[PDB]
């Protein structure tokens, strides 16, 4: 389903390794009852891997969503630095004017994807031996009720 | 451009009460002789004029990144035409461009298309250069200034010039072809200023009438405050009589020409103090022919 | 003008001009150009904010060290530790080649002064991501550590 | 614009001095220059 992890489709994608996620299978709307609010929205997406990083060295990957239609251009899609409480941007404001990546996107219906580039060790993708240090992923679902 | 050493005595009473009708005309209208033949000169000076330059660096100006399918061009450049050759009213400009370009003046055949972009590639704004085409340049703005001679004088609505700009047959010009400024049709367009000005108020749903196929005898004779009546028989006696253009019921009022003649025919009967029939009966005794009894 | 080449600047359209001559007329004293002037700041912030998208923020740790010990074989590779040492004893030496040598300074008050050069080409850093997820890249900001 | 701003990654050279490096000229980095062992820089670079 939209929950698999496969290797990238695109031409120029086929070393990129994406785990996707399905926002409804994530079961996030029930954690709150109805009564509290109809509508849940997205309000900042924040990722986490704890993977075994160097000194002066650093992961590359790319979370985006499925849609890319409904909400502002270039908001679909942050791309990871670090990964530690980490989102695409390098100050995050919530008071600024722009819409931060992710925001008003429904949690009830959407996918998730993750990718990393560079993954396939057939090829000797510079994250290739990194990724296999990689235990776990977190996302940090900042989402508002109104 | 007709010889008279070598004439016909028909057409030498033509030609001299062509000259006595013309000549009457200017008088009612207190115009020169020479203010008609400026509106229906066909010559145009060839030389720059500093109107023409700042007509020339005002389109320049407002047309630059002009895109030919995000809008028509005519449209564009009709408000900067407006702003140059003095005009009250955008639309007059855009239907002076639009009767130009069916002309297509001057001796080398210059249009919009043409104009512009004699514009965007062979002119540079506020400098004096020799341009091979800069006088057929020249010769287009001029006529577009006498289009406007014309529209001022004649003293037509600007709706009913726009009617007349893209529809001649309207107005009973020959079918298919450019609206003429010859005074034979600066003749005709004066009268039906003046007969849109004798309308009075009426004459904005008159005109209305007239753009569509709609215009019938009882709203004009409601418009004229005559007999509707007197106005269908004057319709009737113009059909049953043969005139040049013929008059026909599906054109009697969609035409200017049929209405002319109809209106001819009522200020006939009105001067005789008599019905259109009695103009009928008049024009029978046709004794002094061989055509007919 | 000024604006003109802010706004090529922030978006890489350097043939983009939307400020156009004529906008004085002398034969008009002048009049309304204020207001041309004002229509093309408007057409240029509409062009401005049509053409912006959230862009993909990214860092990148860059290890000169390790760059100037991968260096292909006949540009000399050399771990910076055996020629630091060298090129303080005496500055008339120079090591690496091309855009990435090692080498005291040239300019008249430079010959005591010691710069490393490195060439972004060299870095290949454009690769590290898909070419699909952006056709151009530009530096932000560059931070270094000592 | 932050120091190094739309620089395209693809072409272009970076480079470092060090000045009053040289010990024959008892330059004051001289000394501590010595112990630099290696550099790194943080390339903020935007993707659009």
């Amino acid at each position: 389903g939209n929950n698999n992890l496969a290797f990238g489709a695109g031409t120029d994608t086929k070393t990129s390794l994406q785990a996707s996620v399905s926002f409804a299978d994530l079961k996030i709307r029930e954690d709150y009852p109805a009564s509290l609010g109809k509508i849940r929205r997205i309000k900042q997406i924040s990722v986490t891997l704890p993977a075994l990083l160097g000194p002066y060295q650093d992961v590359q990957a790319i979370l985006s969503y499925g849609d890319k239609a409904g909400l502002a251009n270039g908001c679909e899609a942050l791309a990871v630095s670090h990964g530690m409480n980490d989102s695409g941007q390098f100050q995050l404001d919530f008071n600024d004017g722009k819409f931060l990546p992710f925001e008003g996107i429904a949690i009830d219906q959407g996918t998730l994807t993750l990718s990393f580039p560079n993954a396939s060790m057939p090829e000797k993708g510079k994250q290739a031996t990194m990724l296999k240090t990689l235990n776990d992923i977190i996302l940090h679902i900042r989402y508002t009720i109104k | 451009k007709t010889n008279l050493s070598a004439i016909s005595d028909k057409q030498l009473a033509t030609l001299i009460r062509k000259l006595n009708t013309i000549t009457s005309w200017l008088h009612t209208q207190k115009w020169s002789v020479f203010q008609l033949f400026i509106m229906t000169s066909t010559s145009y000076n060839k030389t720059l004029t500093p109107e023409i330059k700042n007509l020339l660096d005002t389109v320049y100006h407002g047309l630059q990144g002009f895109d030919k399918d995000k809008a028509d061009l005519l449209h564009v450049m009709a408000p900067y035409i407006a702003a140059t050759l003095q005009l009250s009213s955008e639309n007059v400009a855009h239907s002076v461009l639009l009767w130009a370009d069916k002309l297509q003046p001057g001796d080398g055949a210059m249009t919009a298309e043409k104009f512009w972009d004699w514009l965007n590639t062979k002119y540079t704004p506020g400098s004096s250069e020799a341009v091979e085409t800069q006088e057929h340049i020249v010769q287009y703005c001029q006529a577009l200034a006498q289009l406007e001679m014309v529209y001022h004088s004649t003293g037509i609505n600007e709706n009913a010039f726009r009617l007349f700009v893209t529809k001649p047959e309207m107005f009973g010009a020959a079918t298919g072809a450019a609206p003429a400024h010859d005074a034979l049709s600066l003749i005709m367009l004066t009268r039906f200023a003046d007969w849109v000005n004798a309308l009075g108020e009426k004459a904005s749903s008159v005109l209305a009438a007239f753009e569509a196929n709609s215009l019938t005898a009882e709203q004009l004779a409601d418009a004229m405050n005559l007999d509707a009546n007197l106005l269908l028989q004057a319709s009737i006696q113009a059909q049953n009589h043969q005139h040049l253009p013929p008059v026909t019921p599906e054109n009697a009022f969609s035409c200017w020409t049929s209405i002319n003649t109809i209106l001819q025919w009522v200020n006939v009967a009105q001067q005789l103090n008599v019905a259109p029939q009695g103009v009928s009966a008049l024009v029978g005794l046709d004794y002094i022919q061989s055509m007919k009894e | 003008l000024m604006a003109e080449q802010a706004y090529r600047w922030e978006l890489n359209d350097d043939s983009a001009r939307f400020i156009k001559p004529g906008a004085w007329q002398g034969t008009y004293a002048g009049l309304l150009a204020g207001e041309t002037l004002m229509l093309s700041l408007a057409q240029m912030e509409d062009a401005h904010l049509k053409r912006d998208k959230r862009a993909l923020e990214v860092e990148r740790t860059v290890s000169l060290a390790e760059v100037y010990a991968g260096l292909p074989k006949d540009n000399g590779p050399f771990s910076l530790a055996q020629e630091i040492d060298k090129l303080v004893s005496q500055g008339s030496g120079s090591a690496g080649s091309g855009n990435n040598n090692l080498a005291f300074g040239a300019g008249t008050d430079t010959k005591t002064s010691l710069q490393a050069s490195v060439s972004f080409a060299d870095l290949k850093i454009r690769e590290d991501y898909p070419a699909s997820l952006g056709k151009i890249r530009r530096i932000k900001q560059i931070s270094v550590t000592l």
